[PDB]
């Protein structure tokens, strides 16, 4: 039944007595459900350390991973160049999934095409698919560039992207001079960050490899910034703002901030901003190349050092206080420009907030997960705050990154109770947060299901989630936030302290039971 | 009519020659035999931003995923599962991680060595680990991805051996994405999977007590509780709903389905294969029903009752009388805010024609509709519903849909997520027709109120009047 | 009553030729013998269908759209002695994925019931290298029940036979497929008789027959015929019918025992 | 450096001809390295004097990835200092070997392998080029010289024509060319009847011919290369002759693939 005054959506409509009776009848009659007591015993068993030992011996099953496949990162990197069409040579269901993922995260239109290989294209190859797709895409959407990635089907059968593109150019399907960079992005190795790196290396190769005879280092007096896989627009904005306040000439390669943040003014802008082809062609002339996320920019670093002859600095991600200072100092050394008073003031403001909130922040226990550089930056910043990271999880991490994070933890007295896990998924993390309960988790939307499970064990066992990472689906406009630099540090600090205070207010809202600590001033 | 044809030609004048001829056959002006007007179920033209998915999306995400007590393994690389985890709002009741697994992502997480050396051994070990860690699961399905189909992994043998060894049903589904042209072949493959591995397990069992009022809801995936909002009506009419396919559905209900008296099929496109199979093998009659809006709901309820005795018809009349004032009040409240408005739709394979009656019940006209992966029978069905000199598009592209909307200028557009923000930035209200914009249910009398309220809050929201800066 | 057999071996050993010659001999004896070529080169049915084997499942699958649309009569062509022949086909070398083509063709044939007519024999002729699970599709469950490995002297032939037995073991355990024997396609070698006899006993199989190397085979292949159709009188046409009868009467079906090929290299030193 | 690719019919004697060829170029002054391209790795047995059992694919599986694969653990010396790297793959009927070829060639590109002082890198590919992966040796920056090894028998010539059809696309898209047709023997009536005819119809030449010398099989039994087993025999002299032709080969035209009707007529023509 529905009252026209107060219409109920699924919640709380399905809590009415008629719907409860319907569900009870269905369950009792035809579902053959286990007894409720059995379900309770099994759930209790899933929260025990014995179940954790069983869970951590997995060698073949993955449950609730924390990563995606390479072509997603390839598409994200392709979107950072001006009038550029991401073109995923392979099947369509993948581009459909990529677009769906990115629309849900950004609440933005995302442009990407596929050549839609069928079974016949798998058996016979995708050269004709390559030709027809390139021609159709250029005719229909009119890009200045088409950046080609691959789905796994294409990788397994060994489709030669270079040969297919050259044959397309030679047979007149697309102009010979039209830029079509490509990269092999096999989904069965690495993750989305690897796809981003491979796509960027492909684009840089296409625009720079054959024309290095006339390049000299430092002639354009700029610094190349490679952001890597970045889903916070405030990160691009803060990097650009900090460099501009510094007076440093810079070239942000693969900058998608404009295309992912277009205004709603009655027209649909498919392309906006992005790195220009002139900037890519002039990139070897820079003073140096700075990689913001060095732990998934390995192939790019190899190419830049080997070809462009740039002495890439060994810089951690500019997250937190110490690493932002090391980034600013390195940029000042490379460019010769001093750090302005505005940056010093904003650093001092961040330190002021740190000393203001240290009392509530100290000793808190966090689990966290995400991409390698993001995770290690979060770990460092938490260590600087007096907090205690406990469960550090990175599904797409490697042993060198794990050793680096272990070194970072061992340098601080707040890392003694911290264990770094690589190759483990969110089911492992569910076991971890059940067995060694932390105060909070920090991670993407997928952690919400962990929170639910903890709340099912009891209110006292619940671990609240703090949404910092990718993807964020159940909240709006969090992709506009910042994580890099002092600004991102203040945003993260505020989110952490206010999450702690909100939880404390929730636990002390009980009248005549816990309200004695329901303080007006915290 | 001539204006629509002129717009079709103008839009087509942008594609290359082969693309132009191919796209010419998938656009038509409705004239209330679709083969002579529009052709469907064909390969998409490369590099044009189609909206269609893959066979894996139509098998794992649509058919098998909503089955709650089963564990579904996305066999292959990690991407497919990750992108399809909890993306579809097929509601269910259960304890996730104990006895329900809809929102969970189980995968083999294929590496390079898996491709080079095969993944059957890893598949067997994964089945063993699943059985160890999730004991209350009532079955396993193995949904193949593209590399599995390419390298020829014998997942059927593994399924048979492990089902024998651990005494549980393991359904291997060969839904590799490159098969077919859309999700339709995924629906088909999933349906033969159910037929071959699940449907006939209780064929020799006579323990179930059957009543003459036994009906099975077929092809309702419980989006936002939609199936529930239908089931109650069917139960208020004296009918007993034995099974639901597959939203909030259990393997026991699917096994019990061959015992029903009548099969009420909601989604023809995805479940007609199993419906016809059951009619031919067990002799169960089946028929379509439509619960979108009050008029189609009343017509469907009367049609359902007409298949039974007089008591069912009397209870149907009582149900119609009971729910009459609610939908009359909803109409009297929300129609004046909606009369005369125009809607353009682009949904997958069933909804573009089912939701038309609910739109008409609010005084709203559909001027354009189309399908992602529907067949010719779907267009045959939708020709009668659509008005004269309207627009039909099959497997429309981004450019074509944008140009069609730019020239037609509808009041509302109902479609998927991949164009929601596209049409939002063009100043036209847009309403997700796949996830119900995270709202619903829309089925039944209870869902009609939510449908009307959502239509009003989106069409008449003031934000649409603020897209031009006062100084420009 | 339909016996399903699959012919494997080292590339260039004569699988296709020996297979067609037998199908001719079986047809002369009198039995309906389907040939299924699992080679993208579309070369397994040329001495029997004459011509060049023309139509393939994959090519009309591409022509008609998807594999579902195409009808069985299009690719199924009867030839000499009523020998119905079908070839999977595939891409030109260096592109595509032939294994998927073989998988699609085999599924096509089952769902259209090509085998499930009242036949007597089905002979799959598989490529020599077998680099993926698709080319092992003829030896899955409900597929070919007997396997014949064609080999010769030297070292590469027995090496490939041992490796193919290694690969066969998994499907033999997973199903009901068994190795029926070894066909020795003599090249010119010396002591190859003892070599192959010893190798078969080492693997637990038998030497079902020995085929001499004769140029009448080349002569008949140039004119697009088998030897049974070219000239029944000649020798080397006799021990095609001979091993045809031997295959008909064969009963030793075993699971192969692959040997750590240090043992095979020793065997080469001895024999 | 002359990166070359040995293609042709399966079982026609590629790794045999290739191994004695590189051994003849060895102890002639030059430095060579063999790279195989088929899972049943035995293309370096003669030079290595033993089957490898240490290929790129199994070691990558053991370590976990090719990123952990150090180069020195898969490259070995041999007769005349010939480097040999076997790359390997799955047992028959399982997995995907073409992806193994892709991964191993990419690994050899990444780890500095080709950038030594050697003269020829001889890739040696299986007869059944069933997917694009096995066509990796003829990609861009890869081998530039294809030597189709085929015999006078009809089926070998048909395989050579099919391979030419396959490599047309790579030749047009890149710079790899058909160096010449390598002729082995089956003691047929051809040996100029359909080998020079096919070569000129493919626009190419037959670069020397090696007949059915029985010595090669008994040298194969001995783990041996002919010049290493009988360094004063007729087969060994023929193999220096082949090495000499390989040294001074200049005809590098794009293959022109003749049609099936042309092959059928050519069979009766000779
Ligand atoms: N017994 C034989 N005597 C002479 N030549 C033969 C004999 N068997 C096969 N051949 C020749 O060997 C060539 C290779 O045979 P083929 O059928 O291609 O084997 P596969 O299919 O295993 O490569 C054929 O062209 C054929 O003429
Ligand atoms: N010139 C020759 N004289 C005698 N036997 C040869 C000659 N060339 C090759 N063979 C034999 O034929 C077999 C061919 O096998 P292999 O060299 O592996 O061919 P492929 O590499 O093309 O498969 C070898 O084992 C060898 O004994
Ligand atoms: S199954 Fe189909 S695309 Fe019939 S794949 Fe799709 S929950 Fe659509 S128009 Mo999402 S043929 Fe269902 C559908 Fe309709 S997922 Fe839902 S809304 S009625
Ligand atoms: S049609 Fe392979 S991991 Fe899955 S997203 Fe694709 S690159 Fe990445 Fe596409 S979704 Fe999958 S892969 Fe095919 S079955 Fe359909
Ligand atoms: S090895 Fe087999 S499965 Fe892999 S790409 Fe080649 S033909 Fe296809
Ligand atoms: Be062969
Ligand atoms: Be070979
Ligand atoms: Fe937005
Ligand atoms: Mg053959
Ligand atoms: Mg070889």
């Amino acid at each position: 039944s529905q009252q026209v005054d107060k219409i109920k959506a699924s919640y709380p409509l399905f809590l009415d007595q008629d719907y409860k009776d319907m569900l009870a009848k269905k369950r009792d009659g035809f579902e053959e459900k286990y007894p409720q007591d059995k379900i309770d015993e099994v759930f209790q068993w899933t929260t025990t350390k014995e179940y954790q030992e069983l869970n951590f011996q997995r060698e073949a099953l993955t449950v609730n991973p924390a990563k995606a496949c390479q072509p997603l990162g390839a598409v994200l990197c392709a979107l950072g160049f001006e009038k550029t069409m991401p073109y995923v040579h392979g099947s369509q269901g993948c581009v459909a999934y990529f677009r769906s993922y990115f629309n849900r995260h950004f609440r933005e239109p995302v442009s990407c095409v596929s050549d839609s290989m069928t079974e016949d294209a798998a058996v016979f190859g995708g050269q004709q698919n390559m030709k027809d797709g390139l021609q159709n895409c250029k005719a229909t959407y009119k890009p200045d560039m088409i950046a080609v990635s691959t789905t796994c089907m294409a990788e397994v059968i060994g489709d030669d992207l270079n040969a297919f593109i050259n044959n397309s150019k030679k047979e007149g399907f697309i102009p010979d001079e039209f830029p079509v960079p490509f990269a092999h992005t096999p989904s069965f190795v690495g993750s989305h960050v690897t796809g981003w790196d491979n796509m960027f290396e492909g684009i840089a190769r296409y625009f720079t490899l054959k024309s290095m005879d006339d390049k000299v280092v430092g002639s354009n007096k700029k610094i190349n910034i490679v952001p890597g896989f970045e889903t916070y627009l405030g990160n691009f904005r803060v990097i650009k703002r900090m460099l501009s306040e510094m007076g440093v000439g810079y070239s942000l390669l693969s900058d998608p901030e404009e295309v992912l943040d277009t205004p709603a003014d009655g027209q649909f802008r498919m392309y906006a901003g992005g790195t220009t082809q002139e900037e890519m062609k002039d990139a070897p002339n820079a003073l140096n190349t700075v990689l913001l996320q060095p732990w998934h920019l390995e192939k790019t670093k190899k190419f830049v050092e080997g070809t462009w002859k740039h002495e890439v600095p060994k810089l951690n991600i500019p997250m937190g206080l110490d690493w932002t200072d090391e980034f600013l100092m390195k940029v000042s050394e490379i460019s010769g420009q001093p750090i302005p008073a505005s940056l010093t003031k904003e650093r001092g403001r961040l330190v002021d907030m740190m000393t203001d909130s240290h009392t509530w922040l100290h000793g808190k226990r966090f689990a966290l997960w995400g991409d390698p550089d993001f995770v290690m930056g979060l770990v460092k910043f938490l260590l600087e705050l007096g907090c205690e990271p406990v469960h550090i999880l990175c599904h797409n991490g490697n042993k060198r990154w794990k050793k680096a994070v272990d070194a970072i933890l061992a340098a601080s007295p707040y890392g003694k109770n911290a264990t770094v896990y690589i190759g483990k998924d969110l089911w492992h993390l569910r076991s971890l947060v059940f067995t060694d309960k932390p105060d909070f988790m920090i991670g993407n939307s997928y952690g919400k299901f962990i929170q639910r499970d903890t709340l099912h064990k009891g209110k006292e066992f619940e671990v609240p989630l703090i949404r910092i990472g990718f993807p964020i689906f159940d909240r709006h406009h969090l992709h506009r936030s910042t994580t890099l630099g002092y600004e991102g540090a203040m945003q993260i600090l505020t989110t952490l302290v206010n999450s702690i205070l909100e939880r404390l207010d929730e636990e002390t809202r009980g009248m005549q039971a816990t309200d004695y600590n329901h303080d007006l001033v915290r | 009519r001539e204006e629509v044809e002129s717009l079709i030609q103008e839009v087509l004048e942008v594609y290359p020659e082969k693309a132009r001829k191919d796209r010419n056959k998938h656009l038509a002006v409705n004239d209330p035999q679709s083969k002579k007007c529009i052709i469907s179920n064909k390969k998409s033209q490369p590099g044009l931003m189609t909206i269609r998915g893959c066979a894996y999306a139509g098998s794992k995400g649509v058919v098998w995923g909503p089955i709650k007590d089963m564990i579904h393994i996305s066999h292959g690389p990690v991407g497919c599962g990750q992108y399809s985890r909890a993306g579809r709002r097929n509601y269910y009741i259960g304890t996730t991680g104990v006895n329900a697994f809809v929102t969970m992502n189980f995968t083999s997480d294929f590496q390079e060595k898996d491709i080079v050396f095969g993944g059957d051994k890893k598949l067997a070990k994964l089945i063993d680990e699943v059985e160890t860690l999730f004991p209350l699961n009532k079955g396993i399905s193995v949904q193949s991805e593209c590399p599995i189909g390419l390298i020829g992994d014998d997942i059927e043998s593994v399924s048979k051996v492990k089902g024998a060894e651990l005494s549980k049903t393991i359904v291997p589904v060969r839904c590799e994405g490159f098969r077919g042209v859309s999700q339709s072949l995924g629906h088909h493959i999933a349906n033969d999977a159910v037929r071959d591995w699940v449907l006939g397990k209780r064929d020799e069992d006579t323990t179930f007590a059957s009543t003459p009022y036994d009906v099975a809801i077929i092809g309702d995936y419980n989006i936002g509780g939609d199936a529930w909002s239908s089931r109650i009506l069917l139960e208020e009419m004296g009918l007993r709903c034995v099974a639901q396919w597959s939203g909030d559905g259990s393997i026991s209900e699917i096994e019990l389905t061959p015992k029903v008296k009548l099969n009420l099929v909601h989604c023809y496109r995805s479940m007609n294969y199993i419906s016809r199979h059951m009619e031919e093998k067990y002799g169960i009659p089946w028929m379509e029903y439509n619960f979108f809006g009050p008029t189609k709901t009343i017509e469907s309820l009367r049609a359902i009752a007409a298949k039974f005795d007089e008591s069912i018809q009397k209870k149907c009349e009582e149900v119609i009388a009971k729910y009459k004032p609610e939908w009359e009040a909803v109409v009297a409240k929300y129609r004046p805010r909606l009369e005369g408005k125009r809607v353009m739709l682009y949904i997958g394979g069933l909804r573009p024609r089912h939701v038309i009656g609910a739109y008409e019940d609010l005084g709203m006209e559909v001027v354009g509709t189309g399908y992602e992966f529907a067949h010719n029978d779907d267009y045959d069905r939708t020709m009668k519903e659509m008005g004269d000199s309207t627009l039909l598009y099959d497997d429309v592209t981004g450019y074509e849909f944008e140009e069609f909307v730019k020239r037609i200028k509808p009041d509302l557009i109902g479609s998927g997520i991949k164009e929601k923000f596209i049409f939002q930035k063009m100043g036209i209200p847009f309403r997700e027709m796949h996830s119900w914009d995270y709202s619903g249910p829309y089925h039944g009398f209870d869902g009609f109120a939510i449908f009307a309220r959502d239509m009003d809050m989106t069409l008449n929201n003031p934000c649409w009047k603020k897209l031009q800066a006062p100084w420009e | 009553a339909m016996r399903q057999c699959a012919i494997y071996g080292k590339g260039g050993i004569g699988k296709s030729t020996t297979t067609q010659n037998l199908v001719a001999a079986l047809a002369e004896m009198g039995k309906k013998v389907m040939i299924v070529g699992c080679d993208p080169k579309a070369d397994s049915t040329r001495l029997i269908l004459h011509s060049k084997a023309q139509n393939t499942i994959m090519e009309m699958a591409a022509e008609a759209g998807t594999v579902e649309d195409l009808e069985l009569e299009d690719v199924l062509k009867a030839g000499y002695g009523g020998v119905k022949c079908v070839e999977s086909g595939g891409p030109e070398p260096g592109v595509g994925c032939a294994g998927r083509g073989v998988i699609t063709a085999i599924n096509f044939l089952e769902e259209e019931g090509a085998y499930e007519d009242d036949l007597d024999f089905v002979f799959y002729d598989v490529l020599g290298d077998v680099v993926c699970g698709g080319f092992a599709m003829p030896i899955r469950e409900n597929k070919a029940q007997e396997i014949y490995i064609v080999c010769s002297g030297e070292m590469m032939a027995m090496y490939a036979a041992n490796n193919i037995s290694k690969g066969i073991v998994k499907y033999a355990n997973s199903g009901s497929v068994r190795l029926g024997g070894l066909i020795c396609n003599s090249r010119n070698t010396d002591r190859e008789d003892e070599l192959i006899i010893a190798l078969a006993n080492k693997l637990g199989t038998q030497m079902i027959h020995f085929v001499p190397r004769d140029n009448v085979v080349q002569r008949a292949e140039i004119r697009r015929m088998t030897v049974i159709e070219y000239d029944p009188k000649a020798k080397q046409a006799d021990e095609y019918r001979a091993l045809a009868r031997k295959v008909v009467d064969n009963k030793l079906l075993v699971i192969p025992n692959p040997i750590t090929m240090d043992e095979l290299e020793e065997l080469l030193m001895e024999f």
